[PDB]
């Protein structure tokens, strides 16, 4: 374990949706910075709604 | 607004209070600063750091 | 037999009263293990198994 400043958990928002009647779509744009590591395993979206 | 009134028909009237209504000075109370419930957000595309 | 083990909300721990932790930007919440969140006072996500 490093003991630089670094985050745990990422929240991103997504860059730009498509509201449709069908569908709705989410574009994300995922940083894997250097010297990080992410398994996508653990990847899952956090929906809200009504 | 019938300062004072008999029963129909002699009655004074005086004019009603002045009531100015505007916004608050430097538009204070129109953005929520210090809320837990209501917080902003200035981030970069690390999407994470807030 | 513990049952009050909900009634929480918060945890926060400082060592010689100005060094946190884990500060090194670790949680979401970086200052403080926040335990619950009621909703209506919830924007960004921040809680699990509806």
């Amino acid at each position: 374990t490093t003991d630089r400043s670094q985050k745990l958990q990422l929240r991103v928002v997504p860059i730009q949706t498509e509201d449709n009647v069908n569908y709705y779509k989410a574009r994300f744009t995922l940083n894997v910075g250097d010297n990080r590591l992410v398994d996508l395993g653990s990847s899952y979206f956090d929906i809200k709604g009504t | 607004h019938f300062a004072d009134f008999v029963d129909d028909r002699r009655a004074t009237a005086a004019g009603n209070r002045p009531n100015y209504i505007g916004f608050r000075d430097n538009f204070i109370g129109m953005m929520y600063y210090n809320s837990g419930s209501n917080t902003g957000s200035f981030s970069s595309q690390t999407q994470q750091l807030n | 037999t513990f049952y009050l083990s909900h009634t929480f909300q918060r945890c926060s721990i400082q060592w010689d009263s100005s060094v946190p932790w884990p500060g090194n930007d670790r949680m979401l919440t970086p200052n403080w293990f926040e335990i619950k969140r009621p909703i209506n006072q919830d924007a960004e996500g921040n809680d699990t198994m509806q």
